[PDB]
């Protein structure tokens, strides 16, 4: 999971 | 079973994968850029009657002749009445194998140091543990928590 | 170094970026001005526009000048002010690639798709290295998909792109991966799925090797259009002997081999079998390779979930046909017994045992159930107690035993006191099964969740067929004992969210909602359970922000997959290019969209409107024209999940195609009372300086409150998680549909009155008269039914009455509207009275009433000193004095929200005396 920006 | 590619009209079905804690939902933009770009690593698994098993994302974006041509994990999620079943070494190994194939140079990830069952499956896949990075995942008033960079070298190649 | 160091320090972050480009106009060049304006566009659109327009006309042709533009241009939702840039740097210089790229970007943005061809073949004839000739057969499909259903779609743009990219297939310029994905898809769109497959199996589908399957899952698509079932057969065999899992092979195994004993097929004496090879039959050809696959999957150490599901199916598929002769596939209840006593401790067993429970004989659904429990190691009975697993392996396959009792239909035969029972056992069971699972790290489900939502789908039910009232809030202790001990299940968090809201309470539904993360597009799929109820039950803060966050998401969703389309020719895409397409006129034309927007301008209206806006500049902020809807009735999505909430119901009442359409009826029917009634509001400024417009929705808005009025005596029985019927149902109960309808008779009679004078109008007067005494009776009438408490304490119990507190936002939604609409006639006889005789009298004694009445009901919106005065396991009993803790700290804070919104309301009658 990345992150969202 | 039924490991078909995540089209587009199924961001409205992926509510059984998404409503965990430890899985994001990215935005429609993340979404489309992963399904123009890189449509090759975007499995998703589908039960007999439908039910969404588990999706993974993921990108291959480097420099070849550098040897940082790697193959990303940028989401993996099972959904919670599916698990156990050896869906998600099913998907990690057919990521190894789409970014084998491209070249490969290993397979890098970014897990948080808070599940132990995350990171405890990715030691037992095979994945060593590089860098870790320090206040990574943001937020979304709740504390920052560090990312395990963790890389798979895998079948050298340029 | 004038260019890089005034603009790196134009965009620091919001100020330092436009002060200092701000200082950079009396220090210093063609784009100056732009640089300075951009960075104030934040809530002042003409001062930014006074200079936006005025720098898009001075021939820019600058990278910086053109790049800044085409951002402030798209983040106003104005992308056809674009395309006029680009072909203005076209007309001037015929650049190589640069310009001619971003001007066939810039029609790409805006739609125009007959525009773009001719740009992409001008800049494969300026600079031909090739991917700008298949951009131009692109949207030569582009402006295909568009204009579909005719002879000019078919005769005339898809041919014509058949031929462009023909032209090169003569040559060698093909050699790519994306073009024969353009290739392919513009061969079966033309309905040539003959010559379709064989560019897939000749030399050009080489190529093709990117994806896992890209060949053979585009092979199977063209021999199931062209009718070919042996080459559909050996080639999902020879998919199945690689995976012997995939369920989307079994599947079309099975369909094109019972087809090829519909067609009484026979082999050839030469080639293998086919174009593929090894081609089976029907029964014997068709039993012995599941019987393979079942053996081979049998020496593995994983233990596939595949060949045994197959088994099942093919005995399904065999009985569809002739039951009579069986070879020895064995009876689907040993089947469907020895698949749980291998997959039973996974939490998947019912999921599948799911689809293949109608082969049961269905009255040996209570032998097969006392079968199944005979293998699960369960410890003993009587020990004046219950019989307890003693695992987590063996308390999940009593888990999907007690559900499997719930599906075969054996907790909906018992008469609640047997389904009170039911409910203390799996409370019991889950009371224990927190023996196992005290280490989880807390985002995990406890191991014997679904204990809980087995006892609270068996407390509704209860309630749902006595109207006890006694287990709801028993049911909801248990949720909140359930979602206080694994506080990440979602399921819990999404009951919880409605049965709060099914109560009256929404205080804990929006801390609830903000609980469970739900981001960008889940406010499509989850949203609705805020929407529907956010300003239904007076509150007016959460509805806002609830409107405000989903209408935010389908904004950026217009702009961002705009540019996310074009950003799908660059890397070559050609094949999610529909499908982009096809999403964004799915979340455009979805249902949630509509109702959020409607909502959010009637919020809008009456929160802001004639308190403190002007009901004439309250409007033109919003471009509420009353001859116009942007809504679009005829394609509306309604792309809510609906099986978001899990349901071990008995497959013939939880939400059958049936009732999803009538929900969807439903909702476009109070989206039409909805949608008129706020175009007929917003012709009232611009009533006063035409009447043959809103004279028209009235008799659309009388024609569909018949419809549904109609639609509420077909009397529809929605199960409880199922779509959550509309408040229509509760518009008519309260009497408020006529209650506005006799008030827009009113403006129609005012503005006759208004067009034709105090003169000789005597009979329309008398109309005024009997019109004003008749509209305050049925004022006083909505009072009547929503007079009541809101909170019992009757024997005991706490008895919420939710309906008295719809019918008390039904009546501040009405007496807005007639506050309006009293407005607008005090700026007709006001000028009269001033011009200077009997019909004023009976509107200053309307006007005196209706003032009399506002302050009744904002006395009897101090329920306050009614509900303050309420005093009201050891451990469930704990949890009731916070359940109803709550419950009642949301209808104070309903109640607070609605009085203070009359005392502002109360106000504007000051201004309608005359
Ligand atoms: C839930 C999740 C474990 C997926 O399950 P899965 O893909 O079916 O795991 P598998 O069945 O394929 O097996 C992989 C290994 O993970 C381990 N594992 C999985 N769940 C475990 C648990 N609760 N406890 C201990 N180990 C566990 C097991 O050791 C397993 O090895 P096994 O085959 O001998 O059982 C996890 O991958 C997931 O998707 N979580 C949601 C998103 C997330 O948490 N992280 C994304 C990574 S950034």
């Amino acid at each position: 999971m990345d992150v969202f920006m | 079973t039924t490991l078909r590619a995540f089209t587009c009209d199924d961001l409205f079905r992926f509510n059984n994968i998404n409503l965990d804690p430890l899985t994001e939902t990215y935005g429609i933009p993340f979404y489309l850029q992963y399904l123009a770009h890189w449509p090759e690593y975007f499995i998703v698994a589908e039960a007999p009657g439908g039910e969404l098993m588990g999706y993974i994302m993921g990108k291959a974006e480097g420099s070849v002749a550098r040897e940082e041509w790697h193959g990303h994990v940028t989401a993996l999620s099972v959904a919670p009445e599916f698990r156990r079943l050896g869906l998600a070494a099913k998907l990690m190994e057919l990521l190894e194998e789409i970014s084998e194939r491209k070249g490969g140079f290993f397979v890098d990830l970014f897990v948080r140091v808070s599940n132990q069952v995350a990171v405890n499956m990715y030691k037992q896949l095979g994945y060593s543990v590089y860098r870790t990075v320090i206040e990574y995942y943001s937020a979304s008033g709740e504390p920052d928590e560090d990312a395990y960079d963790m890389r798979k070298a895998l079948s050298r190649d340029t | 170094x004038x260019x890089x160091x005034x603009x790196x320090x134009x965009x620091x972050x919001x100020x330092x970026x436009x002060x200092x480009x701000x200082x950079x106009x009396x220090x210093x060049h063609c784009a100056k001005v732009l640089k300075a304006i951009g960075l104030q566009r934040t809530g002042k659109q003409e001062e930014a526009f006074t200079l936006a327009q005025e720098v898009a006309a001075l021939e820019p042709t600058d990278d910086n000048s053109l790049q800044a533009l085409t951002i402030l241009y798209r983040e106003m939702h104005r992308p056809e002010l674009v395309t006029k840039l680009y072909e203005a740097a076209v007309k001037k210089v015929p650049n190589s690639e640069e310009y001619h790229s971003h001007l066939f970007m810039a029609y790409a943005r805006v739609g125009e798709y007959k525009k773009m061809q001719q740009a992409g073949m001008a800049l494969y004839k300026i600079v031909p290295k090739n991917p700008y000739y298949f951009w131009s057969v692109m949207s030569l499909i582009m402006q295909s998909i568009s204009a579909q259903d005719e002879n000019l779609s078919k005769t005339m743009f898809l041919p014509l792109a058949e031929r462009m990219v023909e032209k090169m297939v003569k040559e060698d310029k093909i050699e790519a991966e994306a073009e024969v994905e353009l290739y392919y898809m513009i061969l079966e769109r033309l309905g040539k799925y003959q010559e379709a497959l064989d560019v897939i199996r000749g030399k050009l589908g080489e190529k093709l090797t990117s994806e896992i399957q890209s060949r053979e899952n585009k092979c199977m698509a063209m021999y199931k259009k062209l009718s070919r079932w042996p080459e559909c057969n050996a080639l999902s065999r020879r998919l199945l002997l690689k995976n012997s899992d995939d369920w989307q092979f079994y599947l079309t195994y099975f369909d094109s081999v019972f087809r090829l004993i519909e067609e009484a097929w026979s082999p050839p004496a030469e080639g293998e079998h086919s174009l593929e090879g090894e081609v089976h039959y029907s029964a014997e050809k068709a039993v012995k390779f599941i019987e393979d696959r079942i053996t081979e999957e049998s020496k593995s150490s994983r233990h596939l979930r595949g060949p045994h599901l197959a088994k099942l199916e093919l005995i399904r598929r065999l009985r569809s046909q002739g039951c009579n002769d069986e070879y020895k596939l064995g009876d689907p209840e040993e089947l469907m017994f020895q698949y749980f006593k291998k997959f039973g401790d996974k939490p998947c067993c019912f999921t599948d045992l799911k689809v293949f429970v109608d082969l049961l004989p269905a009255t040996q659904c209570t032998k097969f159930i006392n079968q199944l429990l005979g293998v699960v190691p369960l410890s003993t009975p009587t020990e004046d107690k219950l019989a307890l697993p003693a695992d987590i392996r063996a308390l999940q396959q009593h888990l999907c035993v007690v559900q499997l009792t719930r599906l075969l239909g054996l907790y909906h035969t018992m008469d609640k006191n047997q389904k009170l029972s039911v409910v203390r056992e799996l409370m019991l069971r889950y009371q224990h099964g927190l023996e196992f699972g005290k280490t989880c790290l807390k985002t995990e489900l406890q191991f014997s969740d679904y204990y809980c939502l087995l006892a609270v789908h068996a407390l509704i039910d209860v309630w749902r067929e006595t109207g006890d009232e006694t287990t709801v809030w028993q049911a909801l202790t248990l949720l909140e004992e359930g979602l206080t001990h694994s506080p990440s299940n979602a399921q819990f968090k999404l009951l919880l969210v409605r049965i709060y809201c099914m109560l009256g309470a929404f205080e804990p539904v929006v801390d609830l909602y903000s609980s469970l993360d739900a981001k960008h597009i889940q406010h499509d799929t989850i949203g609705y359970l805020l929407t529907r109820y956010a300003e239904s039950l007076g509150q007016y803060a959460a509805a806002s922000q609830s409107c405000n966050f989903a209408l935010r998401f389908f904004h950026s969703n217009q702009k961002d997959t705009s540019e996310y389309i074009i950003q799908a020719y660059k890397y070559g895409a050609f094949e999610k290019i529909p499908e982009f397409i096809a999403f964004r006129n799915r979340l455009n034309n979805s249902l949630h969209f509509a109702q959020v927007r409607t909502e959010r301008m009637l919020l809008d209206l009456l929160l802001e409107a004639n308190i403190s806006t002007s009901l004439a500049e309250s409007i033109k902020s919003m471009n509420l024209r009353p001859e116009e809807d942007d809504i679009p009735w005829e394609d509306l999505r309604d792309n809510r999940d609906l099986n978001v909430f899990f349901s071990w119901d008995p497959k013939d009442r939880d939400v059958s195609e049936e009732h999803k359409k009538l929900s969807l009826e439903e909702e476009t029917l109070w989206l039409r009372i909805r949608s008129l009634t706020l175009r007929l509001i917003s012709g009232l400024p611009s009533l006063n300086h035409r009447i043959d417009i809103l004279r028209l929705l009235l008799q659309q808005l009388e024609a569909t409150l018949e419809t549904g009025k109609r639609f509420i005596e077909k009397d529809i029985q929605y199960p409880f998680l199922g779509p959550v019927p509309t408040r229509m149902g509760g518009f008519f109960n309260s009497g408020c549909s006529q209650c506005q309808i006799s008030s827009f008779y009113l403006v129609n009679d005012i503005y006759e009155l208004d067009t034709s004078g105090l003169e000789d109008t005597m009979e329309i007067q008398e109309r005024i008269e009997n019109s004003f005494k008749s509209l305050l009776d049925q004022l006083k009438d909505v009072f009547s039914k929503c007079k009541g408490d809101l909170l019992e304490v009757k024997d005991g119990n706490l008895k919420t009455h939710p309906t008295l507190l719809e019918n008390l936002v039904f009546f501040v939604e009405t007496i807005s509207v007639i506050l309006w609409v009293s407005s607008y006639c005090e700026s007709v006889l006001r000028p009269y009275k001033l011009n200077l005789i009997i019909m004023p009298p009976v509107f200053t004694s309307f006007q005196d009433y209706v003032t009399g009445l506002q302050t009744l009901i904002s006395n009897v919106v101090d329920h306050i000193k009614g509900l303050e005065t309420h005093l009201i396991s050891p451990e469930e009993r704990k949890f009731s004095k916070t359940v109803q803790g709550k419950v009642q700290s949301s209808y104070l804070h309903s109640l607070l929200e609605m009085g203070e919104l009359l005392k502002k309301r109360l106000e504007t009658t000051k201004k309608l005396k005359i």
